[PDB]
């Protein structure tokens, strides 16, 4: 399963 | 930008032996950016119905694909593996040898 | 017995050419499991194992709602690196991030992974102590900044020692037959004259899984490491991979010549030479 958050760079 | 120049590695799935179905393999590796173009060739004709791997990429980010296709090997038919890249001047070809 | 799940996500700004693709895979060892293709037809996460297939259309949605976030972020981010490369807005450029958990031979978190890349080059990664960053320019140190706000060390860790390796354990359960089976190569040398005094002695192993492997010559029982043509581990398509390693020998010294091979999958290490 993977990482659930996404933060912009 | 700095741009990595593929890899290639044209050979079968199984050993080859004439006259029994088999797959004709195209790996290119070591590449970036990802855009590549990669055709299978009989004959110096290009293969229709060609299938490839989901893009992915190794430990030193660049990427790699496995290009495939159904075929049978006979004694006198060429195949070959054709591949152009940002880094290339023209399309490279890689012949397929049966003990490579 | 040592196993790792790693994603790979790969986004790409193509300008005048619609919005930056964006693709993710998902792999246990050398097996890819999962994919998602920003480009597809229509866009979700689909099964590329069979033993990832028994998953409900809950895991699947989730993936797939992860993986539509993903996509939005990654076009940002592309804008924000441009612009702290001061690039133009005519070139491609590429995010790449690959993160996961390694296991040791008990099953237990070893270590995890998280790194990112701009243009195939190291931008920022999580150190293994999976509390602080590595930033490779000022570039990447701004990402560590919004990173460090957003707490995300802190979640990544987190989701590396509790849902990675837990998932990646199911999967392990799941897959057993083919995951937690080393199949060993396949062997033998060839003999090739290359001219009156030379020959080509080729060594190879096909048919095994995983992808690890050693392959070495060796003369009067010592390395060969120079004079060794070694191939890129390639892919067979079946899961299997195939390697070959060469040394072009003085006729007939073939003998003094032996090729070794090491894999997980053999019950005891090979040594082969040239069978006339």
């Amino acid at each position: 399963l993977p990482f659930d958050k996404s933060t912009i760079m | 930008m700095i741009q990595r120049t593929p890899k290639i590695q044209v050979y079968s799935r199984h050993p080859a032996e004439n006259g029994k179905s088999n797959f004709l393999n195209c790996y290119v590796s070591g590449f970036h950016p990802s855009d590549i173009e990669v055709d299978l060739l009989k004959n110096g004709e290009r293969i229709e119905k060609v299938e490839h791997s989901d893009l992915s990429f190794s430990k030193d980010w660049s990427f790699y694909l496995l290009y495939y296709t159904e075929f049978t090997p006979t004694e006198k038919d060429e195949y070959a593996c054709r591949v152009n890249h940002v880094t290339l001047s023209q399309p490279k070809i890689v012949k397929w040898d049966r003990d490579m | 017995g040592s196993h790792s799940m790693r994603y790979f996500y790969t986004a790409m700004s193509r300008p005048g050419r619609g919005e930056p693709r964006f693709i993710a895979v998902g792999y246990v060892d050398d097996t890819q499991f999962v994919r998602f293709d920003s480009d597809a037809a229509s866009p979700r996460t689909e099964p590329r194992a069979p033993w990832i297939e028994q998953e409900g259309p809950e895991y699947w949605d989730r993936n797939t709602q992860i993986f539509k976030t993903n996509t939005q972020t990654y076009r940002e981010s592309l804008r924000n690196l441009r612009g702290y490369y001061n690039q133009s807005e005519a070139g491609s450029h590429i995010i790449q991030r690959m993160y996961g958990c390694d296991l040791g031979p008990d099953g237990r978190l070893l270590r995890g992974h998280d790194q990112s890349a701009y243009d195939g080059k190291d931008y920022i990664a999580l150190n293994e102590d999976l509390s602080s960053w590595t930033a490779a320019d000022t570039a990447a140190q701004i990402t560590q900044r919004k990173w460090e706000a957003a707490r995300v060390a802190e979640q990544l860790r987190a989701y590396l020692e509790g849902l990675c390796v837990e998932w990646l354990r199911r999967y392990l359960e799941n897959g057993k037959e083919t995951l937690q089976r080393a199949d060993p190569p396949k062997t033998h040398v060839t003999h090739h004259p290359v001219s009156d005094h030379e020959a080509t002695l080729r060594c190879w192993a096909l048919g095994f899984y995983p992808a690890e492997i050693t392959l070495t010559w060796q003369r009067d029982g010592e390395d060969q490491t120079q004079d060794t043509e070694l191939v890129e581990t390639r892919p067979a398509g079946d899961r299997t991979f195939q390697k070959w390693a060469a040394v072009v020998v003085p006729s007939g010294e073939e003998q003094r010549y032996t090729c070794h091979v090491q894999h997980e999958g053999l019950p005891k290490p090979l040594t082969l030479r040239w069978e006339p």
